[PDB]
């Protein structure tokens, strides 16, 4: 069974050096090109290199500078080292093997060649500053129009994932929404749960943050 | 950069086209392949050189070319074929290959729903910290993809905003959120911000204002 798995840390800071293995199983790597494509969050694929079969490394010259590719034939590896790294280094990392014939495919090198027949798991890694970060918890409400207000707490800028929510300790369940979250420009995630309800009730959310040993109760004013 | 739609739907059963549209220094020269991303999980090469299937991929994937333009075409619709579609080519001026934005396919398997937008202001708790975050929650939407656009007096905003991608509710629709991250000088300092949310073709749209909150 062909199968590719990168590994490395998931969790980088900017100017450090970010660095993954590609480990192999089910054909002889001596045998075969293998190279590095990521995917940033939204966007699409960006080509890195290709550690091709022949010895040759091929790189992806906007980042040539800032690339390093190896092969290590004797351990069923190969490996990736990216340095002077910043935010927009945030994605998910993958190897590929190429298939061995002249095809028209220039997917695997850069050139007419080989295309990519099977590809590794993926490895998401976040380029982020910060370090473990419990969250600032904020009330939101609707308070700017109809019978049923909208509540919610946004849960601030924190690291790292996750955090949980509930509302009046897990009694209220019905009409509660809890969103992803997303990873903010200061390198914090944020992420905010909502309640619809339609009158003496309170509203409180408690976030839990395992990684900051930190839960926090909001209580939130549905004026 | 080749050009692909952000999203298609078909109907189970039936015949759905992805184009990738590029010049005549990529596609009109070189091969297009096609790889197939299926929602939380990898890629999958679907076609390589043009036309060819590698071993172990049905046959109602099939793919072409004419001119500047290439064509991935699946048949006989599955649910399973749900997933973003790449199409990759290759380029003359740079080495590197490069690939279109992805097409994601909807397999339709529910009513379309709109989606449902709820717009939080500032807290008071926030602006005394000198920060103030709009937050945009989105719900209940089929297909799965919108498109957020921010304004504040009328005018579209681009930075400071962060969208979410678009994740499954356990109802099987779709949620996202999007956040405007200003200081609290900013936020006093316009009349009126709105979110819109544009979803086949309609937007829904919520307003708040600093004067009123």
């Amino acid at each position: 069974q062909v199968q590719l798995q990168e590994s490395g840390p998931s969790l980088v800071k900017p100017s450090q050096t970010l660095s993954l293995t590609c480990t192999v199983s089910g054909f002889s790597l001596s045998s075969y090109s293998v190279s590095w494509v990521r995917q940033a969050p939204g966007k699409t694929l960006e080509w890195l290199g290709d550690a091709s079969n022949g010895g040759i490394i091929y790189y992806n010259p906007a980042l040539k500078s800032r690339l390093g590719i190896t092969r290590d034939n004797s351990k069923s590896q190969v490996s990736l080292s990216l340095n002077t790294i910043t935010p927009e280094d945030t994605a998910t990392y993958y190897c590929a093997k190429c298939s061995v014939g002249d095809s028209g495919s220039y997917a695997c090198t850069g050139r007419k060649g080989e295309y990519v027949d099977a590809w590794g798991q993926g490895l998401l890694v976040t380029v982020s500053s910060a370090s473990t970060t419990a969250p600032k918890v904020y009330p939101l409400s609707s308070c700017c129009s109809s019978s049923t207000v909208t509540l919610g707490c946004l849960v601030s800028s924190y690291m790292p994932e996750p955090v949980t929510v509930t509302w009046n300790s897990g009694a209220l369940k019905s009409g509660v929404h809890t969103f992803p979250a997303v990873l903010q420009s200061s390198g914090l995630y944020s992420l905010s749960s909502m309640v619809t309800v339609p009158g003496t009730q309170t509203f409180t959310c408690n976030v839990a943050h395992p990684a900051s040993s930190t839960k926090v109760d909001k209580a939130v004013d549905p004026r | 950069v080749l050009t692909q739609p952000p999203s298609v739907s078909g109907s189970l059963g039936q015949r759905v086209s992805i184009t990738c549209s590029g010049s005549s220094d990529n596609i009109g020269i070189f091969a297009v392949g096609w790889y197939q991303q299926v929602p939380g999980s990898g890629l999958r090469t679907i076609i390589y050189g043009n036309t060819k299937r590698p071993s172990g991929v049905p046959d109602r994937f099939s793919g072409s070319k004419s001119g500047n333009t290439a064509t991935l075409t699946i048949n006989s619709l599955q649910a399973e074929d749900e997933a973003d579609y790449f199409c990759v080519c290759g380029e003359s001026k740079s080495a590197t290959p490069v690939f279109g934005g992805g097409t994601t396919l909807t397999v339709l398997g529910q009513p379309k729903s709109p989606p449902s937008v709820t717009l939080f202001p500032p807290s008071t708790e926030e602006l005394n910290g000198n920060k103030a975050t709009l937050v945009c929650l989105i719900s209940d939407f089929y297909p799965g993809s919108v498109t957020v656009v921010w304004k504040a007096d009328g005018s579209t905003i681009t930075r400071n905003v962060e969208t979410t991608r678009a994740s499954k509710q356990s109802n099987s629709k779709y949620a996202a959120s999007s956040y405007l991250s200003l200081t609290s000088s900013d936020w006093k300092s316009k009349g009126s911000y709105s979110c819109e949310v544009t979803h086949e073709g309609s937007t829904v749209t919520k307003t708040v204002k600093p004067s009123e909150c």
